[PDB]
DNA sequence: GCTTTATTGAGGCTTAAGCAGTGGGTTCCAGGTACTAG
DNA sequence: CTAGTACCTCTTAAGCCTCAATAAAGC
């Protein structure tokens, strides 16, 4: 299961205002204490 | 007399300075020449440098005897291949051993002893010390030239062959009994049933079981030969079964 | 070639010894009736540049306090002639034999 | 050809453990090494012609087991031993 | 180090493991019981071979030798030597005698090795028994030791 | 003692294949032997994956005067399915 | 020393010999292995009992090889001498340094220095024997001796004993 | 590849304890004391030195004395070096500093005890790493050992802990040799640190995380450097000893010089320089790249390669020869589209099919087919090139002129050329996802380009613009079944 | 707070304390016990105090005060 | 963890701590060249001595 | 009331990490220097 | 004389040490 999940999460990254795309995935995977484009949503 | 030569803080003060290996003698000579030139030029004002020396076995360092560090730093300033910054104070207790001559690895030469020639066309050839000069500067060595054959010498180079005695022949300027004598510089020259194994001797590598021990001689039955062999205890090692 | 005297340890070229001999032991050699070459050896270890023999502890350690400033050898191999030894009751060889 | 790490994990995902074992132990470098059952070290004296097995480190006569591993594995183990690191290969779970 | 002071090895513990993982007490046997179990094993082997193939110091020794030759014969010559050693100087010839001996030794509750030695080795005096096994000195009362020794001596078969 | 699968028959007496000689596989192009102290072969085998007719051979002297050899081999390659355009 | 215990043996079988009679071959190989075995760890194996009740665990198939590895657990009786024990044997040969005594599957040697003073070797009889003031020793004799040392061989066990305490020797 | 009587069984666990000097001496069959790797005339290896025959066979045609084996079966043996002066381990230098800070510099006892509540809380941590970190933090917080500690129940009353009272210096980490400050800064002797480690009791380093059975704080201070056997230091033909052999020779020369200096009068001045040089050489041998220190330069124009470098990254053994290693039975070449091929069917060049082989075992079912393949010979595509007998020896067919006279027997194996309907794994090097490596049925074609179905291009992300793909042929029935079914 | 000294010719035996509140630089040696004081600024550094001390020593030695 | 970016530091840490590896991971078996407990290798295949007789 | 504490945290410097696979062409057999064998 | 032979030469994640306030205990 782990290897399948890793491959399924990595394939879109290879295929590919607010940071998005590969930089966002790298930030999410890393601890990312400092946020390049921090955001908050309130309703 | 040497008891009164013990170094003291108020009498001996030597500082070590790092230098490039292989330039110790040249650096010492250059420093001595510079000191002489400074003494000749400046005149009354002379740097307080008492001696500069080095040790062959201790490469990459020189030693200067001065009363103050600043004097050494000024004297050595601008001298290539000397790291004045990388300097340390030599403790007094270490001063004697620093100047103590190194124990030469050459064993005391004795008549009939076997040695190996370091320099010469017979490199790697065993030699026998026959005689030692009174000045202890040259030693006579007997070596194998294959043994000298008077017949072949007479057949080939009789012009350079001379006979001094029934067993003495001179060839190309001294062969005795087929061996060449030449002068060389000294600097150029247990319990029963225990498993035991032979580590040294004629039976080296043999293993067996001890049966009797007496007066330091251990007798063991050897499986390889199935016979009792008696060997000195020091030449046997107890092997764990 | 450079040779170091077996008596005082001074190191000098063979030409200097042949021409002028040892500046510090010429008289002793002449008294002993021996040549300078026989009292000098080509094998030596270590080099010492003595500048103030009278005020240098190294000179006292090497027994060259009364000698002149110059190049000396810490260790010199060989033995002096028997005549020189007889004239120097307190002679100490520089080969390290008496440094036990 | 080189069996890349990405290919290795792709095969792992495929679940073909037998294929990976064959590829990394049969189609590639293959070695057979002897290890004691007490010290678990590859330094075992094994004379196959004499059929004599003995390890000097531990006083054991017949406690040796043979394992098939890649030559790279034993090279790594020896390199670690050079670093005073001893991978103790054991055939049983404690 | 292994000696007679009950300092057994790392494997000769007082407790033993079973095929099912249960822990039992170590059990020993004497020469007569050893011969009985060996004979039973030989009979079982002979029966197994037969079914598979289907689809006074002068006569007993010959029968034992021929039985050994028929099954597990020729593989090693040490088995015959061990069998001869066991048979030549055995003590009990009847199953009932060995059964009674083991039943009596069970009541003592001593170490299996000690009871095996007592049932195998022969002793006649308390001092001889004590010096034979110094470790088992302050474990068995003198009266009990004498009683068991005389019982064993009486139980000896007359060949 | 060191002999390779390369066929030395193509080599002439001089040790160099002349132009117009068919060479393939590990066939030796230059025959060189280094004396050992009697000698060990040091020939330059042809590329295993490439083959063709030797086009030219030249022999000269290097800067230090040592003998030097250069052999150019020519092959005709026709378009195939795997070729890239 | 005559101890019954459970021993586990691993036996490898080729996949070809997977017929109905494979059990017979496995049992034959087990008999050929256990009999004559002599290892210092487990001592000397004497016999294996309950042949018909031998249970064989499910075989293990190698990850790549087709061989099957069966771990068979069997109850067996084994013999292992210990230091300080007293055992009886029969003299097998005589020598100047002593006489070897066969006991069970093992041999025992008595040191000359640890022999009675009265006992003395004699070559006047064929074969050479030993004479004592109150005992007689020959090739065919039952001798009870104490074992003081044990030596383990690749496939043999040796004992070193002595006869100094009373009630020892010929009986 | 020789028969062995040792039982066969895979490894199930791997302990990673330290290698004790006593174990080194016990297992080190030979002793290395000659820096020269060869004897006079460069014919026989130096006895009791580098490349000694006892460690292994330097070159073919000679059998290792220890094992009487050549190159195929020769794991190698290590040698023990005296190393009179202990040398800090580069990898454990931080561990050495932490242990020294955690224990007294005189009594070799843990600075704190169970009396302190914080120490008890730290010990409560089951994890070795976190517990050791907490203990180190608490110890560095303390600055002086106390012989008597206040009692928690009675703060006024104190209980004698058994300490001395010596202050704990602030140990620094500068260069190979650490310096401690009490303030006066001084270099702590390696012998003193080794003695302190030896004085550590079982409980102390057991709490610190060192397993007594397989590790000890003293064992970190290496007093003997194992000598890798010849296989670890192959001689490259140009003998051409590797850089590691040169580093070992330099270390041995340094040790010999240090021993000679010690035996020929030790002024203690140059002894420090010799010891520092030996430590630097050992550290470079174990780790050439040392942060904030000069890198040892090999005699040639290249930095010396060390074991740490050899196990650094992709080029290292871990990621270069274990996680990913080269394969024998495999081919690589360009791919071309082919609408006339089935989805699971992949075209294969005839030459690649001939080169690639499968070891099919001889059976009565296909005895005739295998005999026909053998008769065809390696040159003909439907044939074979090698025949494996029962003994395991392999006989080639092209070199043997009597191939047609060979009668196959049951149990033998023949390396037959891959035929049609033969599963093989087709892959593209950028294995981005799981579906980048799939099994295809071989279809032999008379062209030098792999051919695959049009659809399978999408999972492979292929575009036939020069893409090169790899085909791996299974070499066993197990592998074939797994590829076909999984 | 480590600097060389000229009276005892010992390195790293000198310590300098800079009181910016009082703007005073005090240099003291731990071996010969020599103490010197000078005026300093907020931008002053121990090297400045050492240079001032050396200049004062030179002036005293020259006798041109 | 050795197979990751940190290679020799983890080895030194394990040596200092004498860490024990159960070899249940993929990397351990891959390095040892043994069938990992993965899919096909997760379980083991045995032989039934009672079903074989009746199947014959 | 004043003095000395353990704690808190906050940044500088540091040591690490840095797609996969494949094909090929160039260059290193290191510079000078002293000592010694034919 | 001449030529061998060896020999000295760009973007973050954690660790640690070093810094400036702060509430309690000594006294
Ligand atoms: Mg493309
Ligand atoms: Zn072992
Ligand atoms: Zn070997
Ligand atoms: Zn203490
Ligand atoms: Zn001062």
């Amino acid at each position: 299961v782990g290897v399948l999940a890793a491959q399924s999460i990595g394939e879109p990254a290879t295929q590919m205002k607010v940071t998005s795309g590969v930089p966002r995935l790298k930030e999410i995977l890393n601890v990312a204490k400092n946020m390049k484009t921090p955001s908050l949503t309130v309703y | 007399p040497q008891r009164f030569l013990l170094p003291s803080v108020d009498t001996a003060t030597i500082w070590g300075v790092r230098c490039r290996p292989g330039k110790e003698k040249e650096l010492i000579r250059k420093l001595l020449k510079k000191k002489f030139n400074l003494d000749r030029a400046m005149g009354k004002k002379k740097l307080k440098i008492l001696s500069i020396f080095q040790r062959d076995n201790y490469t990459g360092r020189i030693y200067i005897e001065a009363p103050k560090q600043s004097v050494i730093e000024k004297f050595c300033n601008g001298v290539p291949d000397i790291y004045i910054s990388q300097k340390l104070l030599i403790p007094v207790q270490e001063l004697p051993l620093l100047l103590k001559p190194n124990k030469s690895d050459d064993v005391a030469l004795e008549e009939g002893s076997y040695v190996r020639i370091k320099r010469g066309i017979y490199k790697g050839d065993l030699a026998m010390v026959d005689q030692i000069s009174e000045n202890n500067l040259e030693v006579m060595l007997k070596i194998v030239p294959q043994l000298f054959n008077p017949t072949m010498a007479l057949r080939l180079d009789q012009a350079n062959l001379y006979k001094r005695d029934d067993r003495h022949f001179t060839y190309k300027n001294d062969y005795i009994d087929g061996y060449l004598y030449k002068s060389f510089r000294i600097q150029h020259v247990f319990e029963p049933g225990d498993h035991v194994t032979v580590i040294n001797g004629e039976h080296q590598g043999d293993a067996g079981l001890v049966l009797m021990v007496e007066q330091g001689q251990v007798t063991f039955m050897s499986t390889q030969t199935s016979r009792e062999v008696t060997i000195t205890a020091n030449n046997l090692s107890k092997s764990i079964d | 070639s450079e040779r170091a005297c077996m008596l005082c340890g001074i190191v000098q070229t063979t030409n200097e010894f042949n021409r002028d001999g040892c500046p510090n032991c010429q008289g002793i050699f002449e008294e002993a009736g021996v040549s300078t070459m026989e009292c000098t050896s080509p094998s030596f270890e270590g080099l010492v540049g003595m500048c103030k023999p009278t005020k240098s502890w190294v000179a006292k350690w090497l027994s060259v306090d009364h000698s002149i400033a110059g190049m000396y050898a810490i260790k010199v191999d060989g033995r002096l002639p028997a005549e020189v030894v007889e004239l120097l009751p307190h002679y100490k060889p520089r080969d390290g034999s008496q440094v036990e | 050809l080189r069996f890349g790490e990405m290919e290795r994990d792709c095969m792992i995902a495929h679940g073909a453990a037998s294929f990976l074992k064959e590829r990394l132990m049969e189609a590639s470098d293959a070695f057979r090494v002897h290890i004691c059952g007490i010290c678990g070290l590859m330094t075992v004296i094994a004379k196959l012609n004499h059929n004599q097995f003995e390890c000097k480190g531990c006083d054991n006569k017949i406690d040796i087991y043979q394992i098939h591993i890649p030559y790279a594995a034993k090279l790594l183990f020896q390199e670690l031993m050079a670093m005073n690191i001893t991978p103790r290969l054991y055939t049983d779970r404690s | 180090e292994n000696a007679a002071t009950l300092q057994l090895g790392q494997e000769f513990q007082l407790k033993q493991i079973n095929h099912q993982g249960e822990e039992e007490e170590l059990i020993a046997l004497n020469l007569s019981e050893a011969r009985l179990v060996i004979k039973e094993a030989l009979v079982e082997r002979r029966r197994a071979f037969k079914r598979s193939q289907k689809k006074t110091r002068e006569k007993e020794l010959e029968s034992i030798d021929v039985l050994l030759e028929q099954t597990t014969g020729g593989n090693n010559k040490d088995l015959k030597n061990t069998m001869q050693y066991l048979t030549n100087f055995s003590r009990f010839r009847d199953q009932e005698t060995v059964g009674a001996v083991i039943q009596l030794l069970k009541s003592t509750g001593l170490h299996p090795f000690e009871v095996a030695q007592l049932g195998s080795l022969a002793c006649d005096t308390a001092d001889e028994a004590k010096t034979l096994i110094p470790s088992l000195n302050n474990k068995i009362s003198d009266d009990e030791l004498e009683r068991i020794l005389k019982e064993l001596s009486n139980l000896e078969t007359l060949y | 003692l060191r002999m390779k699968h390369g066929t030395y028959d193509k080599l002439d007496d001089d040790g160099l294949i002349a132009p117009g000689v068919r060479v393939s596989g590990e066939d030796v192009i230059i025959g060189k032997t280094t004396p050992i102290s009697s000698k060990r072969d040091a020939s330059t085998p042809l590329r295993s994956t490439e083959n063709g007719i030797v086009d030219q051979v030249l022999v000269t002297t290097n800067q230090d005067g040592l003998k030097f050899v250069k052999v150019r081999v020519r092959t005709t390659k026709i378009p195939q399915i795997g070729d890239k355009f | 020393m005559f101890f019954i215990k459970d021993l586990s043996l691993n036996i490898t079988l080729h996949p070809s010999f997977f017929g109905p009679r494979m059990k017979q071959y496995l049992k034959t190989k087990l008999l050929e292995e256990v009999e004559g075995s002599c290892t210092g760890k487990f001592g000397y194996i004497l016999c294996v009992l309950d042949y018909d009740n031998i249970d064989i665990q499910r075989g293990r198939i190698l990850p790549t090889d087709g061989s099957a590895e069966f771990n068979v657990k069997y109850r067996a009786v084994v013999f292992k001498p210990f230091k300080g024990e007293v055992v009886d044997g029969t003299v097998v040969s005589c020598s100047q340094h002593g006489f070897e005594v066969q006991v069970g599957p093992m041999k025992v040697f008595v040191t000359k220095h640890l022999m009675p003073q009265d006992l003395t070797f004699n070559a006047g009889s064929n074969p050479p024997s030993y004479q004592s003031s109150e005992d007689v020793i020959t090739i065919k004799s039952r001798i009870r001796v104490k074992i003081e040392g044990c030596i383990s061989q690749v496939s043999s066990i040796h004992a070193i004993g002595s006869i100094k305490e009373d009630y020892l020797g010929a009986i | 590849q020789q028969y062995s009587s040792a039982p066969l069984r895979t490894v199930k666990e791997v302990q990673f304890g330290l290698f004790s000097p006593e174990e080194v001496r016990a297992i080190s069959v030979a002793k290395i004391r000659f820096p020269e790797t060869m004897d006079e005339t460069q014919t026989r290896a130096k006895i009791g030195g580098l490349n000694d025959p006892r460690l292994g066979s330097i070159d073919r045609n000679l059998k290792c004395q220890t094992c009487q084996e050549g190159m195929n079966e020769c794991p190698g043996h290590f040698g023990h070096i005296d190393l009179a002066k202990p040398v800090f381990h580069v990898g454990f230098i931080a561990k050495i500093k932490k242990v020294c800070e955690c224990v007294c510099m005189h009594c070799g006892k843990l600075l704190l005890d169970e009396h302190n509540e914080l120490m008890r809380q730290a010990l409560a941590i089951k994890d070795s790493k976190k517990r050791f970190a907490a203990i180190w933090t608490l110890c560095k917080t303390k600055m002086v050992c106390e012989t008597d500690v206040p009692s928690e129940d009675d703060p006024t009353q104190l209980v004698s802990r058994g300490g001395c009272g010596n202050t704990q210096p602030t140990i620094r980490k500068d260069g190979l040799k650490l310096v401690g400050s009490w303030p006066e800064l001084r270099v702590l002797s390696t012998e003193e640190i080794l003695n302190i480690f030896k004085h550590i009791s079982v409980k102390d380093f057991t709490s610190l995380g060192f397993n007594e059975v397989f590790s000890r704080p003293e064992w970190m201070i290496l007093t003997c450097l194992p000598v890798p056997p010849p296989p670890v230091r192959p001689s490259i033909s140009f003998r051409g000893e590797d850089d590691l052999t040169f580093k070992l020779a330099d270390i041995l020369k340094a040790n010999i010089s240090l021993e000679t200096l010690e035996h020929n009068g030790a002024p203690h001045h140059a002894i420090e320089e010799a010891e520092s040089l030996l430590q630097f050489h050992v550290a470079t041998y174990m780790d050439n790249d040392i942060a904030g220190q000069p890198q040892a330069l090999q005699k040639s124009g290249r930095p010396v390669k060390s074991i740490r470098a050899r196990l650094k990254g992709k080029e290292g053994r871990i990621r270069g020869n274990l996680m990913g290693k080269r394969v024998d039975f495999s081919a690589r070449t360009v791919i071309s589209g082919d609408p006339n091929l089935e989805l699971d069917q992949v075209g294969v060049p005839k030459s690649i099919a001939k080169t690639l082989t499968y070891p099919e075992v001889v059976t009565p079912y296909n005895i005739d087919r295998l005999t026909q393949l053998v008769r065809n010979g390696p040159n003909e595509h439907p044939g074979a090139k090698y025949v494996i007998r029962d003994s395991g020896d392999r006989i080639d067919l092209r070199y043997s002129k009597r191939a047609g006279d060979i009668q196959l027997q049951y149990g033998w194996k023949v390396e037959r050329h891959i035929m049609d309907n033969d599963p093989v794994l087709f892959n593209r090097q950028p294995s981005l996802h799981k579906m980048s490596m799939m099994a295809h049925r071989v279809k032999v074609i008379p062209y030098s380009t792999f051919r695959l179905n049009l659809s399978v291009t999408s999972p492979y992300n292929a575009d036939f613009d020069g893409d090169e793909m790899n085909l791996h042929v299974p070499q066993s029935e197990e592998t074939r079944a797994e590829l076909s079914q999984l | 707070t480590k600097f060389n000294c000229l009276f005892c010719n010992h390195e790293k035996s000198v310590s300098c304390t800079l009181d910016k509140k009082n703007s005073i630089g005090t240099l003291s040696c731990k071996i010969c016990g020599q103490s010197f004081q000078t005026r300093i600024n907020s931008l002053s550094q121990p090297v400045d105090v050492y240079s001032d001390w050396f200049d004062a020593v030179e002036e005293v030695n020259s006798g041109r005060g | 963890r050795c197979s990751f970016e940190e290679t020799v530091e983890i080895l030194f840490e394990a040596g200092a701590s004498a860490e024990l590896d159960d070899c249940r991971g993929v990397s351990e078996n891959v390095i040892l060249g043994q069938m990992a407990p993965i899919g096909t290798g997760a379980f083991d295949v045995m032989i039934d001595e009672e079903s074989l007789v009746k199947y014959m």
